[PDB]
């Protein structure tokens, strides 16, 4: 799991790989309410399930 | 002219910052920390290393008792074994086969290897923080190399820079530390003169070359096996050689905040913790007068494509009419949108292109070109790739706030309840007033 | 066998402690801090020292104008003066009496004195406290030299000593220090590269030999006087030399808690601040059994003379019967009284003399003399001498507590007024009782 903070993975004697997530979603804003609720839910599931 | 600003303590992220002195056209500096360093102030407690158990030839006396020639050496022991009858290759050593005795003696030292194979136990107090910083100043990249204490001033291209102290005093280092070659470990090591056998520190010395040794190997001499000349002994194995296997992962791999570590000297690096105040004092000769730069009008903005892709995934085209040819500093007033270009060439009536990054689902932002602002509005499409090999440019979203323009649904459902509540309140206050008017 | 106690952090005052182990005669140790030494870990920021100004023979150009060529030297200044007509000893230098110019140039440097006359600005972090302790162990003095931080176990005469950690973090040093020869000052010195004309740090260098001289003397050149070849200049006179005069008092003279100060290396010594845990692990061979030690009995005390003088001004004679000849521990069982003798020799039916120190005006106290107790009691007269050079050898008084015998006035009046209260409450209760019979 790659958290918002980023993940560093080091494999054997290789120099580390760093990985960060980004705002990808299969939903969309700008569509009908169920599209936009799914959009903010895939990005911010803890804060959206609270505020809605 | 003093300007003071806060950059997050994040290495390799270029923070655009805006200097807006009255009577001059705005100046934009791009600042990027190339490295940050925490060198700990460090006191050697002791070396630990490979012990050597030293055993001279056993004295065997025929026909009488030897006795212990007692002496002070780092873990000295000796014992007299009675009724021995040792054989050399060609005969018995002693004359008779009774009343002989063997004095066996042993003690421990540092090995001669302890000058290159040693672990160094240190007390670490607090760090002389340091930085190396790139700034884009007067259209060129310049490297500044301050101590991050807030009290080293570096002067370069006649600008004077003062940096830190960082808003977090945090460090990867604990109060007691051990190092071995390239690796460092946070470690509550035993007191000097107090190590247990076969654990780390069962031999201790104040420096690699010191002649002092404390040792606690529990060397116990044992009776020689009948008809032979050896010295058998029991001892806890070298606690340093055990530790070299049992180490686990050093701080280079285990430390918080994406920290990196090295060992000549034992500095930590690039810890992404808190933020760093940075201050620039820059000369009058750096600025351009507000009338001597181009003055802009007829401003319009288009966004040919936008994606919240961490990498400047948006592009904007701004049309303008400018009073003259010249170079123009460019900035975003909306903190949620960061633009890559720090300054741009301007002439005539024309257009310029900028690249920008944001987490916003509908980028709706104010751009300042030369002293002059335009409003940009766009619809942002999500990135397809789920993870990437670099930290985000831009900054975190308002999350509870700065939802889409298409959050007009929140306005609709707030008004669709709120006018029903307003009618119910109006009705209740009316029938309360007319009924109160009939008592 | 481990024993642990806290002695006050006072140098040169001997403290008794009692190791009251079961099955053995109790052992008394005396120990005395011979020194306590808070050396700070200490990081150099820069040297300051007297600058020199370098002024090459001035270039005079006849019939036309010289020009400045700009250069990087530490506080470089040069200027061109027009219409000079300078004279050598035999006549005018220029052909014409006009159109000539003089280029005067100058820069500052370190003096050649900066190798030996310099004041050094340091940062101080925390103390690696050392201590040196006398201990009276097996009835003779031995010296233990240690680190006062709960590390460093010292073995001497096969007892093992662990000392500290000191119960106070206090130090006379602020985080910013300057030192000069034998003296050291708490001083918030200016940043490196931002020192000011005529104050301390007019010239700054990172180490005594370093070539990276920052200097800010405001060296301004001035027009030569009519007819002469000189180079006049206005400059702020050295802020190092001005600090050597305006210097103030060293920490050696000003520091709290009575501490001494020295500088090679820097230490604060003998601060009378807080208290010190000291812990002893004593080998079982050292103790003598309760059946091997003299059995004192039928014992009683007289106090021939007593003055509460802080210098062992009490004397007491204890009569005893004892079962055998032997060495015998003595201890004061009341904290307000300190006896001098740690051990004595006991034999036959006889008496022993002990000398003691207290602030009490009625020294009533118990003495323990090998597992056996006696009670001492007499009035103590105050001393005549008003002040003395040694610190008080006893501990302090309870002041509101442990008032004298013949304070019994307090009990005489309290057994008056408190019984007048008891009788008035008894009278009120009996009339209340019959007033309830009157319901």
């Amino acid at each position: 799991t790659v958290p918002t903070e980023g993940l560093e993975v080091t494999w054997g004697n290789n120099e580390p790989y760093k990985y960060w997530p980004q705002l990808s979603t299969n939903g969309t804003a700008h569509g009908h309410p169920h599209e936009i609720i799914l959009y903010y839910y895939e990005l911010y599931p803890t804060m959206t399930v609270v505020v809605v | 002219y003093e300007h003071v600003t806060v950059i997050p303590n994040t290495v390799g992220v270029p923070y655009k910052t805006l200097v807006n002195r009255p009577g001059y056209s705005p100046m934009v500096l791009e600042m990027e920390l190339l490295s940050v360093t925490l060198e700990p102030t460090l006191s050697l407690d002791y070396i630990t290393c490979e012990y050597k158990t030293v055993i001279p030839s056993p004295y065997v006396k025929c026909c009488g008792t030897a006795e212990c020639k007692d002496k002070s050496l780092p873990d000295y022991s000796c014992k007299v074994f009675t009724g021995v009858y040792p054989f050399m290759w060609g005969g018995a050593y002693c004359f008779c086969d009774t009343e002989n005795t063997q004095l066996s003696e042993a003690h421990v030292e540092k090995s001669e290897s302890c000058k290159t194979e040693f672990a160094s136990a240190y007390r670490a107090h607090t760090a002389s923080a340091s930085a190396k910083l790139r700034v884009l100043y007067q259209g060129n990249n310049v490297t500044v190399s301050a101590y991050a204490n807030g009290d080293h001033a570096v002067t370069v291209k006649d600008a004077k820079f003062i940096v830190g102290p960082m808003s977090s005093a945090w460090t990867p280092f604990d109060n007691k530390i051990v190092v071995y070659k390239g690796d460092v470990y946070n470690m509550d090591y035993p007191p000097f003169g107090a190590g247990r056998p076969g654990q780390f520190g069962d031999i201790q010395s104040r420096t690699p070359e010191s002649e002092d040794v404390y040792a606690n190997t529990q060397l116990v001499l044992q009776r020689p096996s009948a008809g032979t000349v050896h010295v058998p002994y029991s001892q806890a194995p070298s606690g340093f050689k055990y530790w070299l296997k049992e180490r686990g992962a050093s701080l280079q791999h285990t430390a918080p905040f994406g920290c990196q570590i090295a060992t000549n000297p034992v500095r930590a690096m690039n810890c992404a913790v808190g933020n760093m105040p940075i201050s620039i004092d820059i000369p009058d000769a750096a600025f351009t007068r507000v009338v001597d730069a181009p003055s802009l009008t007829d401003m319009s903005c288009e966004v040919p494509a936008c994606t919240h892709s961490s990498d400047f995934g948006g592009v904007a085209i701004i049309k303008y009419a400018a009073s003259k040819k010249g170079k123009c500093a460019v900035h975003s007033m909306t903190n949620a949108v960061t633009i890559r270009e720090a300054e741009i060439e301007v002439e005539g009536n024309s257009q310029l292109q900028i690249s920008f990054s944001t987490a916003l689902a509908s980028a709706e932002f104010r751009v300042q070109v030369c002293s002059t602002q335009v409003h940009c509005a766009a619809e942002c499409h999500p990135p397809k790739d789920h993870i990437v090999n670099y930290p985000a440019s831009h900054t975190t979203l308002g999350v509870q706030d700065i939802s889409v323009t298409a959050m007009s649904w929140v306005q609709k459902i707030t008004g669709g309840v709120g006018l029903v509540v307003a009618v119910a309140a109006l009705i209740l206050i009316v029938v309360l007033c007319v009924s109160f008017s009939r008592h």
